[PDB]
């Protein structure tokens, strides 16, 4: 789960050859359905990815 | 020689001790307002492309 209420089961382990690699060389390690936010409108999940990425970026910690 | 009733009092006085009402100044916060998150100032970029 997210701190969101998005619950969900662990239905696959893919592969980390299999995964989609960034431009950066990076490679997921969660992957989530974008079909959760229009019906539950968790807006506050998008803004912690972002806010998150940010922290990790610039070493920061964001409230 | 006894107690007998007078005339009826022509008034009543109620003696009560009160303060007053000071000017209204309404001083709300010691910092106040929900001050806003902000830039930490130049940041820079923190990552690179490779080649």
């Amino acid at each position: 789960a997210s701190r969101h209420g998005q619950k969900g089961i662990l239905s696959r382990l893919w592969p980390a050859e299999d995964m989609p690699f960034t431009e950066s060389g990076m490679v997921p390690d969660i992957l989530f359905n974008p079909h959760g936010f229009p019906s539950r409108m968790t807006i506050g999940m998008l803004i912690e990815s972002m806010a998150g990425k940010s922290a990790a970026l610039h070493g920061l910690c964001h409230d | 020689g006894g107690l007998t009733c007078a005339s009826a009092p022509q008034g009543t006085l109620r003696i009560l001790e009160g303060p007053q009402q000071s000017l209204s100044g309404s001083p709300l916060q010691p910092i106040p307002a929900s001050p806003p998150p902000q830039i930490p100032p130049g940041l820079r970029p923190r990552f690179c492309a490779f080649g």
